């Protein structure tokens, strides 16, 4: 049985170049080749490169030309990708794959690079963003007649980074209806998103309803209050 | 560099076989014929005995 | 190049139902360079069955692999609440791997129409200089929702974000945010936005609408 440990995961600026280490434990460092399998936020996987270790059998995708870079460090027995030329494209997990076989037949000493791969990195996220920490900027998403009994309202959060940001409902009075979307990365290169929620329309101005926004890298705590204004 | 094991030495079983199947042979016409013969690895001593 | 193709998009699937994902391939390939992974809910991907027919270490009897030439198929004859989510169909002959699209599976449910609202966008961001509406589509089971823009009853394009939950747990129903993000000046430029989804279980598509004031 065999594992691999990837880097942490990291942020760059676009232009510049990101480099991440794999460490295979307790298996055959020369045989299997290690490809490099990421996944852009919300699409499919892509194949980025593969390449023996020690043996140099490598070939690296037709995207990825002039800008990737696959080498290893057998004294610390670890492969490494360098990608260069930083795009918004470029933003996402990066996999560290491989194939496992046999274990008990050890006189193999050949190199093998076609083949699946069931030993997979827990991945390493990389953030392609041109910007600082900074705390969000909360916007009310208040309700009105544009139905039927029940309407809804929310709050939207927007220009931010590291994204582990959490959002309660009267500090977890409200949890039923709550519609917590996940991030999406603007194109200018900071986090957004936006919490919704369904209430019963006879208690819109009765119940009071505030949001609850913590973003802790930041240290920034926003209560928010949706007022309907019904236009 | 790179991954390590021992070093070792392949001799193609069947032709070990049929080697040892014809030597056996030529080595009862001095020690009868339709009688048994073994060989068992080295006894001891000397590494380069 | 050799380029892989995934057909039901889509699968609704409820406990024991029988399902079957499909590989197309752009040449002809052998059939022993076809791998099927398995990816739950955003995390590490999984090697369900490799050569196309293949089954893994450890991969229960419920996936069965086959396909030859050009079409390779995965049958699911019986399925926990367990694997559920994105399947994937790699090609690794050539010097070239690449993968297909992905195939999410869903947990078959009864039809069910999107609430839909629309949320206009507050002063406090318009005294930033930017401008941004909410379409908000919530409790919908039959995926595949669509949603367009209309400014002054002109189809709008590129500047239209969305995200969407995963499959609830309880009533297995999804939820879409799509955000338009305008600037200060080009808010102004027109007075009536909306959206307009076009849906199964709905049997018109409904625009939810409002005016500039
Ligand atoms: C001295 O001497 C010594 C001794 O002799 C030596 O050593 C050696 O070496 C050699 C080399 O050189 C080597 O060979 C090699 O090996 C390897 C290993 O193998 C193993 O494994 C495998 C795999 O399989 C899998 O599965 C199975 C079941 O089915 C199992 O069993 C296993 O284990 C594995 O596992 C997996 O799965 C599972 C499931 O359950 C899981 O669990 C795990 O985890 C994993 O995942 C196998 O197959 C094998 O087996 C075999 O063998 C045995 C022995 O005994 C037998 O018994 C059997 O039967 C078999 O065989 C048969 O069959 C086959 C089929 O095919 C055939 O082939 C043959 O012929 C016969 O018939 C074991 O176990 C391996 O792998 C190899 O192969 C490879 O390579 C080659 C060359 O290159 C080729 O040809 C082939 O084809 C292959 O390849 C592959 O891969 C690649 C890349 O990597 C590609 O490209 C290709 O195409 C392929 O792939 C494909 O296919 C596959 C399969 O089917 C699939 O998978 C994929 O996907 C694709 O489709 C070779 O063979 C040996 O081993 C050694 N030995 C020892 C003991 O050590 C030395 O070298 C000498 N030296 C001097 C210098 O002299
Ligand atoms: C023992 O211990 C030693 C001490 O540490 C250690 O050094 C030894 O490790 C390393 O062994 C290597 C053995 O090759 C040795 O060579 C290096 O190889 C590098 C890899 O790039 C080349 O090969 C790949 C893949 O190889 C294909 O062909 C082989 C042939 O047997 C085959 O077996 C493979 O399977 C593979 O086939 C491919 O196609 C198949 C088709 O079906 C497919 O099935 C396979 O899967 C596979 O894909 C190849 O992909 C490379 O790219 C070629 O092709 C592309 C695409 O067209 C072109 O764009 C490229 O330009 C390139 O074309 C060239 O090759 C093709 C054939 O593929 C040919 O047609 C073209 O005409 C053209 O020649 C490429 O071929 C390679 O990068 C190394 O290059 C130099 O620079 C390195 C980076 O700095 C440096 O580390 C190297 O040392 C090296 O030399 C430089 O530094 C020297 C220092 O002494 C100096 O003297 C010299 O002047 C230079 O400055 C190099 O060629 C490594 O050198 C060696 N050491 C390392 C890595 O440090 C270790 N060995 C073992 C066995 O254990
Ligand atoms: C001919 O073949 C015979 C077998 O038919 C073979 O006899 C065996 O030799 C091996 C050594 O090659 C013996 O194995 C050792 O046994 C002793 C106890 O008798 C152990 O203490 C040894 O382990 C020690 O060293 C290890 C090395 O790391 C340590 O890890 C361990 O803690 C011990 O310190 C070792 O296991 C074996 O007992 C014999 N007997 C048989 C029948 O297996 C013989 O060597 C071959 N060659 C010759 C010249 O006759
Ligand atoms: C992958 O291989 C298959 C089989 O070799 C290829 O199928 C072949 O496709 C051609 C058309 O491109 C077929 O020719 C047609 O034959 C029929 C009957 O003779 C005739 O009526 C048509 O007018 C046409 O000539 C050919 O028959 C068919 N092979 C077989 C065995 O049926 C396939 O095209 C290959 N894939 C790619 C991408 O090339
Ligand atoms: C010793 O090595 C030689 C050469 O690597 C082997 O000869 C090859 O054997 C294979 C398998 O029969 C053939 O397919 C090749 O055509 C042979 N090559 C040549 C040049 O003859 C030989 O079999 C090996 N012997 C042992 C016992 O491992
Ligand atoms: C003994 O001699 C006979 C006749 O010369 C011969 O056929 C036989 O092979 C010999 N012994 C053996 C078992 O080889």
């Amino acid at each position: 049985q065999v594992q691999l440990v990837q880097s942490g995961a990291e942020v760059r600026k676009p232009g510049s170049s990101v480099t991440i280490s794999c460490k295979p434990v307790g298996g055959t460092f020369t045989n299997f080749a290690i490809h490099w399998v990421r996944q852009a936020p919300g699409q499919g996987l892509e194949w980025v490169g593969g390449r023996v270790p020690v043996v140099g059998i490598y070939k690296y995708g037709k995207k990825f030309h002039d800008r990737l870079r696959l080498y290893e460090d057998d004294p610390m027995k670890t492969v490494f990708l360098e990608l260069r030329s930083l795009t918004s494209d470029d933003t996402g997990v990066y996999y560290c794959t491989r194939w496992r076989g046999c274990g008990m037949c050890p006189y193999d000493t050949s190199s093998y690079y076609n083949d699946a791969s069931d030993v997979w990195g827990p991945g390493t996220k990389v953030i392609v963003s041109a910007a600082s920490t900074k705390g969000p900027s909360v916007f009310p998403l208040a309700p009105s007649s544009k139905s039927g009994g029940t309407a809804a309202l929310g709050c939207l959060v927007k220009d931010y980074f590291p994204e582990p940001v959490t959002v309660s409902w009267n500090s977890g009075a409200l949890t039923s209806g709550v519609h917590t979307f996940p991030a999406v990365l603007q194109s200018s290169g900071l986090y957004s998103l936006s919490s919704v929620v369904t209430v019963p329309s006879s208690s819109l101005g009765t119940q009071t309803y505030i949001c609850n926004v913590n973003h802790k890298p930041s240290n920034t705590k926003v209560d928010k209050k949706v007022e309907p204004k019904s236009c | 560099i790179g991954d390590i094991r021992q070093a070792h030495c392949n001799v193609s079983k069947a032709t070990w076989n049929e080697t040892l199947g014809k030597v056996v042979k030529q080595l009862r016409k001095h020690f009868g014929n339709n009688t048994i013969i073994r060989f068992a690895n080295s006894s001891g001593g000397d590494l380069e005995v | 190049e050799i380029v892989l193709t995934q057909s039901p998009v889509t699968l609704s699937l409820s406990s024991g139902e029988t399902g079957t994902l499909s590989c197309r391939a752009s040449q002809n390939i052998s059939s022993s360079w076809i791998a099927w992974y398995q990816q739950r809910r955003g995390q590490v991907p999984r090697l369900l069955i490799s050569a196309a027919s293949a089954r893994a270490a450890g991969i229960p009897d419920r996936f069965t692999g086959r396909g030859s030439g050009t079409d390779f198929t995965l049958t699911i004859t019986r399925l926990e609440p367990e694997d559920f989510g994105v399947y994937s169909c790699q090609y690794y002959g050539g010097s070239f791997f690449t993968f297909g699209p992905g195939t999410q599976v869903d947990v078959k449910r009864t039809v069910a129409a999107p609430s839909v609202f629309i949320f206009p966008p507050s002063d406090e961001q318009l005294k930033s200089g930017t401008a941004s509406v909410v379409c908000l589509l919530n409790n919908f089971y039959p995926r595949e929702a669509k949603v367009q823009w209309k400014v002054d009853n002109a189809l709008q394009s590129g500047n239209s974000q969305e995200s969407v939950t995963e499959q609830d747990s309880k009533d297995s129903t999804y939820s879409l945010s799509s955000t338009l993000t305008l600037s200060k000046a080009d808010y102004e430029k027109h007075k009536v936005y909306a959206c307009e989804v076009t849906h199964q279980g709905l049997s018109s598509p409904v625009t939810k609408s409002f005016n500039r004031g």
